[PDB]
């Protein structure tokens, strides 16, 4: 068929810096359109046909394509237009959408606030334990978290799991969770989760001792 | 005013009939064509097929032909789908959306964008039945931040508000993460000033909708007791 | 399947050759150059266009299901020539019935020098009207989903040319053929009393010559006498072949030699021209029947060629503005019979060049002239 190939597949760019994604095509096709998808959103259309912008489109952005090989040109970078970007075939059947190009905003590092929460009375009737530790509005995304219990490193119990970036701060925020038994959770004391982070000169620590 | 209203997230059994329902408002309905589309995160988007309301006529995709069968009512003036043979591999989301129409003169052609998407359906096929999620409280104790634990809940779309969708500011529902025990379980914060921690209420509303199950739960601050002398 | 191409495209060459000689008649016989077949060639212009264009490209999306196999920009084109050579042919069948009407009850201006300017502006009005009608379609596409037109379908949506199929189709055939409906019933009762003016005179013709031949007084020969000259003068008028209105002629000329007798007193002198008379009658006798028989059987055809009009383009323009108006009928089960009766609105196009030339001597003896080229 006439699939659609763009490459990259994911690009950072600095605000000021410009952008442009390619989407070259298997075939010779008569228009290319654009889409952009904002994760939680469904894909509403930016550029119809090759050259000419959709409804509520900013003017940075500037797309220009031949036959074979199209592309989609900005002016000026913003936070506001970070997502995803496919491209589609209207020309004939099947209609084919490309892979897709992510956008990453790269902004002054940011130091995370971190936060410790514990686990819920009603939580441990169960027989289960969920110490959380929150890490929120935070750049660049890698951020190293260890647990700590009784100046303890625990392993394999921890499960991080990272938000997309905001749309409006440009910062993504961490949710590491420590699962224990409420058997094990009994055992021990003081329950710690130190962050390290290049926004941070000395890696912080935020505990909390069980009742 | 152009609204696609699709129906909700489902569980269905492998091998098991599955009818998607596509809701149309704000225009004619049978002025356009309506386009299906699948998305499964990671591969990109796939084309399924279109129909035309008027005629009933339906195009299919190659690889979609025998699997998924469209179908419109023009009573009701929503458009069906009907995916047969339900594989695992047929898990991903589906979009119904009308695309724009070329006009086409002896002179040129036009071409008007009215492309609007409706709101996507995470289907998802398994064996396993639904299990109702567990929501738990994050409570400050020492700006304060605030959350709530779902766990245990099998089927994976579930959605989250606080105060009934009046917070918003400061709110990141974090990405559900796949559990030892195979049962998702995500989590929703929320970062509010200290002054406002005694003085006004927080309750996240948890919404699942394969278990069929609601709850609505109150975050409370853990309060402190003097220890003793 | 592919076997059906067979007989639709043995409907496409008569209607291709068929009117082919009609044009190859007129434009090349001296003898068929008068005004009232200018205006039957045009005719056959737009059947053969519609043959040769419409026809020929319609076959194609038979067999072609949902794919266009021209360029995308030819649709609106194609569809264009469809509405324009169709109406043109109706409103040509139109003004041709309408001229059978008023060429029979008065035979006025039939001179060849001044019949010929106003069929040259009774061709352009019609061809006019079939643009003006026809016009709509390409100035406002077809819209379709896709842009390459292997994967469309060439047809008219509903919605896009709602208020054109029926505003349209009133003024390309209703309007038309609500002329043809009376002009038909005036055109049978044109020729059912003219039939019925010439017997009534004929006899009172007879009962004059009847008593003229018992008389005994030289008043009642020129009574009886008079009432033939007026009777026999009036059959002439219910005529529409020359040497039977001759044959009046001389009639009214004996009428007037034998009146001229009778005024001098010579009774048994008027009564030798009133047996010649009886004489002049017995030789036009076998023509005044060959004339009404001509009568009867010029209103049968007339009832044919008007019937096989309805019979055709009915089940179209009849299914084609229910489609746009009934919303409880099945949709899909009206375009599926629709495909049907719009190549019997086709088929029409095929019979009209036979309908109005294999019932004239001259065209038979012209057209195996040219297939024997
Ligand atoms: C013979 N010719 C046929 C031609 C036509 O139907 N061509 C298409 C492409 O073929 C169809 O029949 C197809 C096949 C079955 C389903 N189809 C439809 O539904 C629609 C008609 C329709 C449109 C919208 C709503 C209701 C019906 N078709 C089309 O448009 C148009 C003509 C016409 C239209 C209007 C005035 C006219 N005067 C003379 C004429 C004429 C000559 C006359």
């Amino acid at each position: 068929d006439i699939v659609l190939i763009q490459s990259p597949a994911i690009m950072s760019a600095s605000p000021g810096e410009k952008v442009t994604i390619t989407c070259s095509a298997s075939s010779s096709v008569s228009y290319m359109h654009w889409f952009q998808q904002k994760p939680g959103t469904s894909p509403k259309l930016w550029i119809y046909s090759t050259s000419n912008l959709a409804s509520g489109v900013p003017a940075r952005f500037s797309g220009s394509g031949s036959g074979t090989s199209y592309s989609l040109t900005i002016s000026r970078m913003e936070a506001e237009d970070a997502a995803t970007y496919y491209c589609q075939q209207r020309s004939s059947y099947p209609l084919t959408f490309g892979a897709g190009t992510k956008l990453e905003i790269k902004r002054t590092v940011a130091a995370p606030s971190v936060f410790i929460f514990p686990p819920s009375d009603e939580q441990l009737k169960s027989g289960t334990a969920s110490v959380v530790c929150l890490l929120n509005n935070f750049y660049p995304r890698e951020a190293k978290v260890q647990w700590k219990v009784d100046n303890a490193l625990q392993s394999g119990n921890s499960q991080e799991s990272v938000t997309e970036q905001d749309s409006k701060d440009s910062t993504y925020s961490l949710s590491s969770t420590l699962t224990l038994s409420k058997a094990d959770y009994e055992k021990h004391k003081v329950y710690a989760c130190e962050v390290t982070h290049q926004g941070l000169s000395l890696p912080v620590t935020k505990s909390f001792n069980r009742g | 005013e152009v609204q696609l209203q699709q129906s909700g997230p489902e569980l269905v059994k492998p091998g098991a009939s599955v009818k998607l329902s596509c809701k149309a408002s704000g225009y004619t309905f049978t002025s356009s064509w309506m386009h299906w589309v699948k998305q499964r995160p990671g591969q990109g988007l796939e084309w399924i097929g279109n129909i035309y309301p008027s005629n009933g006529g339906t195009n299919y995709n190659e690889r979609f032909k025998s699997k998924a069968t469209l179908t419109v009512d023009r009573s009701s003036n929503t458009a069906y789908m009907q995916l047969s043979s339900l594989t695992s591999e047929d898990s991903a989301v589906y979009f119904c959306a009308r695309f724009g129409s070329f006009i086409t003169t002896i002179l040129t052609t036009y071409y008007n964008p009215v492309d609007y998407w409706g709101q996507g359906t995470t289907l998802t096929v398994s064996s396993a039945s639904t299990k109702g999620p567990s929501v738990f409280p994050l409570a400050p104790s020492s700006t304060a931040a605030l959350g709530c634990l779902v766990k245990d809940y099998f089927p994976e779309p579930v959605t989250v508000s606080w105060n009934s969708g009046a917070l918003t500011s400061g709110v990141h529902t974090f990405p559900a993460v796949l559990q030892s025990s195979g049962l998702y379980s995500l989590s929703s914060v929320v970062t509010v000033p200290s002054s406002s921690l005694g003085t006004q209420t927080y309750i996240c509303n948890v919404n699942h909708k394969p278990s069929n199950t609601k709850v609505d739960k109150k975050v409370e601050p853990k309060s402190c007791h003097h220890h003793h002398h | 399947l592919h076997w059906a191409a067979l007989l639709i495209l043995m409907v496409i060459i008569p209607t291709i050759g068929g009117n082919t000689l009609v044009i190859l008649a007129v434009s090349l016989e001296k003898k068929l150059q008068y005004a009232t077949n200018y205006f039957l060639m045009s005719l056959a212009v737009a059947d053969l266009l519609v043959g040769l264009f419409v026809m020929p490209i319609a076959l194609l999306t038979i067999m072609f299901e949902a794919m266009w196999p021209l360029p995308l920009v030819l649709c609106p084109a194609w569809l264009f020539l469809d509405v324009l050579f169709s109406t043109a042919s109706i409103w040509h069948l139109c003004a041709i019935s309408v001229d059978r009407y008023i060429a029979i009850k008065k035979p006025i201006q039939a001179n060849q020098y001044n019949s010929r300017a106003t069929a040259f502006i009774k061709i352009t009005v019609v061809w006019l009207i079939s643009i003006g009608i026809a016009i709509p379609v390409p100035i406002k596409g077809i819209e379709t989903d896709v842009d390459n037109p292997n994967n469309i379908t060439c047809v008219l949506t509903k919605e896009r040319f709602g208020d054109f199929m029926l505003f349209g189709s009133l003024a390309a055939f209703f309007t038309p053929l609500a002329i043809m409906i009376v002009t038909y019933f005036l055109t049978i009762h044109a020729l059912q009393k003219k039939a019925a003016d010439l017997e009534d005179n004929w006899e009172t013709l007879n009962d004059n010559l009847k008593v003229i031949e018992k008389a005994d007084n030289a008043a009642q020969v020129k009574d009886a006498l008079t009432k033939m000259r007026a009777a026999a003068l009036d059959a002439q008028k219910a005529t529409p072949m020359k040497d039977f209105r001759h044959g009046f002629d001389i009639l009214v000329g004996q009428i007037d030699d034998a009146l001229k007798l009778a005024n001098e007193g010579k009774v048994k002198e008027a009564q030798a021209a009133a047996e010649q008379l009886k004489t002049t009658r017995n030789a036009y006798i076998q023509k005044y029947l060959q004339t009404i028989s001509n009568e009867q059987r010029a209103s049968k055809v007339l009832g044919i060629v008007f019937f096989l009009f309805l019979l055709m383009w009915c089940p179209f323009f009849i299914t084609n503005i229910t489609l746009v108006l009934c919303d409880s009928c099945n949709q899909t089960t009206l375009q599926m019979l629709l495909e049907i009766f719009v190549w019997i609105g086709y088929v029409s196009s095929g019979v009209n060049p036979l309908v109005y030339t294999l019932f004239n001597k001259t065209f038979r003896d012209a057209f195996g002239r040219y297939i024997t080229c």
